[PDB]
RNA sequence: AGUCUCCCACCAAUUCGUAUGCGGAAAACGUAAUGAGAUUUAAAAAAAUUGUUUAAAUCAACUCAUUAAGGAGGAUGCCC
RNA sequence: AAACCAUAGUUAUGACGAUUGCUCUUUCCCGUGCUGGAUCGAGUAACCCAAUGGAGCUUACUAUUCUUGGUCCAUGGAUU
RNA sequence: AAACACAAA
């Protein structure tokens, strides 16, 4: 397949709970100031800048993971069309990641947008990625199958 | 020629053309993406039968006919850059020298 | 090359049981014309049109190429084809062709009647047009309707084969070959030899002399003989074989492996060709530079 | 050869009073310069003629859309 | 009751004989060559045919079933 | 036969 497959990536209802607790992370550091926010923590929220932090200008950390809120009405569907293009074609073991709750655009309300591309380095990162790459890990390539283009 | 074996041959021959759309070439030479860009739009349109919209928006180009890709099978990036607004969004391509613009 | 279409079968209904002295006599002859000398032998078939044609494929063809002519072509050296004449004079409902030209090779008509000529002309599907010169020809033959047809197709048939039966035919005989030769324009020309025994059979210079004698040039009956029989044995041959003179189901690798040419080895149960695995790609293309 | 077109009385004008790219009495007539087009098209595919019956890498071929005649001044390019 | 009129004119355009020329092949000479010359041979094509006259267009022809001129980002071989 | 027709096929 080619899209099939893709906008419905996650099939587990152990984790929103949690979700809401790492957003609640994520209000605690947007709380402080503008330095304050992004000196400790890997975080990058403008489209341009995640296209060139994948664009393969640095190397250092493997693991990058992006997290966006997708399959709601009206949004920008034509140009999240292509990231998780980008995140799969990227060098870094790259873990797209989608808000199952069409209530949380909250997240587009905060920061810019309503993605956030992080890459996860700090022990905090480790402790919760290591735990949610057991649950949700869905990335292919089109170019390989294109076994169920959109038949019937 | 049985209709219930023309379906299977219908959809062997669109999958067969969508295939030979990707592999190295089409997406190397301009020249063979845009032919084979015509052939399945030819065989397509032959068979009375709608294409969908999530796809035809944001599959090809305009100028050339190779596939929007960004940066199993290692293969060559489709477009220059992709930058944010800047005034508007626009995508840019490496075989020539136009770029797409959309608005928000 | 010399190629003869019109050796008759003993049998014309298929009520009929030939016997042992019928084979016997067909192997002579067909032995006959390989020992003066012969290329393409196409033995025929007669049947009317108002008859039930039987509702099978297996037992339209008593002719068993494999059977008792595999007996002989293995010490002969020469090939057989199988077809049928159609006569057709009243155009009935009896028309079941999408089985007959499918199982046979080469399907002509015999018409008697203008209807049916023109019927035959235009819509069926045909290869040969032959006429009963042993009788009258039905009508006073058009010059246009000749020309389009062998523009479009199917070409005439004369058997000289059949002067040699009895003194009162060989006047309409030569009466019919005229009006055929004055109204093909002697384009669509194709001659046979309708004899039943070995004994009715003459060389390759007796056929010519008698032809010129009739007023075809010599030039013209061997130009006819060699390309235009291959052609209209091609033409019947790949109809039915392949599709519509789109693909073939032959591949012509050196100069004796045709789908005319080539009969042992092409499967007739089906169409198939099972060789063995000779084109890969690492080969160089340049036949010129390509070595084994 | 062909089930194509037209001339084979005129009309200072209800009579194609038509100075319309050129030649021509007319013609489903010849040809010249440029741009574009392919059942997604102005129109060819799922009046006559012709077996195949224009094209669909480039060339070649078909179709359509513009360019009124003569004299004078300035600029550019060539032999000079 | 005629207007009856064709450098073919109304189902006609015959019959053979002789000469030159044209295309290839088996030969000899001067200067290489020369629509240079002479013997041994084969072929003179096809579409097809007027019925009152002229023009335009389209469609059939030229494979040992005569020929001619040019072109080709067609391929095949060789030199730079 | 030819030649003719807002025929007929
Ligand atoms: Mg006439
Ligand atoms: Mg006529
Ligand atoms: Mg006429
Ligand atoms: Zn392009």
């Amino acid at each position: 397949p080619f899209t099939n497959e893709a906008h419905m990536w996650p099939r587990v209802h152990d984790q929103p709970l949690i979700w809401q607790l790492l957003q609640s992370s994520i209000i605690n550091k947007l709380i402080h100031i503008q330095s304050k926010e992004n000196y400790p923590w890997e975080l990058y929220t403008d489209f341009n800048e995640i296209v060139q932090y994948l664009s393969g200008a640095h190397g250092n950390s493997d693991p990058v993971c992006l997290f966006v809120c997708n399959k709601d009405p009206d949004v920008p569907l034509v140009l999240l069309q292509q990231i998780p293009l980008l995140c799969y074609m990227a060098p870094m073991t790259v873990k797209l990641v989608q808000l199952p709750k069409s209530a949380m655009d909250t997240f587009k309300s905060v920061s810019k947008y309503g993605m956030l591309l992080l890459r996860c380095d700090d022990r905090v990162d480790k402790k919760f990625v290591s735990q949610i790459q057991k649950n949700v890990d869905l990335l292919q390539f089109p170019w390989l199958n294109a076994i169920k283009y959109r038949p019937t | 020629m049985n209709k219930d074996q023309a379906e299977k041959y219908q959809e062997r021959s669109l999958r067969q053309k969508y295939n030979l759309l990707h592999v190295l070439p089409t997406l190397n030479s301009r020249a063979l993406s845009g032919l084979y860009y015509k052939n399945f739009h030819n065989s397509v349109k032959r068979y009375q039968i709608m294409l969908p919209e999530q796809l035809k928006s944001g599959k090809f180009c305009s100028h050339c006919g190779c596939v929007y890709v960004p940066n199993g099978d290692s293969d060559e990036l489709g477009g220059e850059s992709m930058e944010g607004p800047k005034k508007c969004i626009q995508v840019n391509c490496l075989n020539c020298e136009k770029s797409k613009l959309f608005e928000w | 090359m010399l190629v003869d279409l019109n050796v008759p079968w003993p049998q014309n209904s298929y009520a009929d049981k030939v016997t042992s002295q019928a084979v016997n006599n067909l192997i002579k002859t067909l032995s006959t014309l390989h020992m003066l000398g012969y290329t393409h032998i196409a033995i025929n078939f007669t049947v009317n049109h108002s008859e039930k044609f039987p509702n099978d494929v297996k037992l339209l063809n008593p002719i068993d190429i494999k059977r008792r002519f595999g007996e002989l072509m293995d010490r002969t050296g020469l090939k057989l084809y199988s077809r049928i004449t159609l006569i057709i004079d009243d155009p009935s409902k009896g028309q079941s062709l999408s089985k007959i030209s499918q199982a046979f090779d080469i399907v002509a008509a015999l018409p008697i009647s203008e209807k049916g000529l023109t019927l035959s002309t235009t819509n069926l599907d045909i290869d040969l047009l032959t006429f009963q010169y042993g009788s009258r020809l039905p009508t006073f033959l058009k010059h246009k309707s000749i020309c389009s047809c062998v523009n479009r197709g199917v070409k005439l048939e004369i058997v000289y084969g059949y002067a040699l039966r009895d003194v009162q035919a060989r006047r309409q005989f030569v009466s019919n070959v005229r009006s055929v030769i004055r109204s093909s324009r002697s384009r669509g020309i194709v001659i046979g030899s309708g004899a039943m025994s070995p004994l009715e059979c003459r060389n390759i210079l007796g056929v010519t002399s008698l032809i010129k004698n009739l007023g075809l040039p010599s030039d013209r009956c061997s130009k006819a003989m060699g390309d235009l029989a291959s052609l209209v044995l091609l033409n019947g041959r790949l109809r039915n074989k392949s599709h519509k003179q789109t693909i073939v189901t032959g591949g012509g690798s050196g100069n004796g492996d045709d789908v005319v040419n080539d009969v042992q080895g092409i499967d007739d149960v089906q169409t198939i060709k099972v060789v063995k695995r000779s084109m890969d790609a690492e080969q160089l293309g340049h036949a010129s530079k390509r070595h084994k």
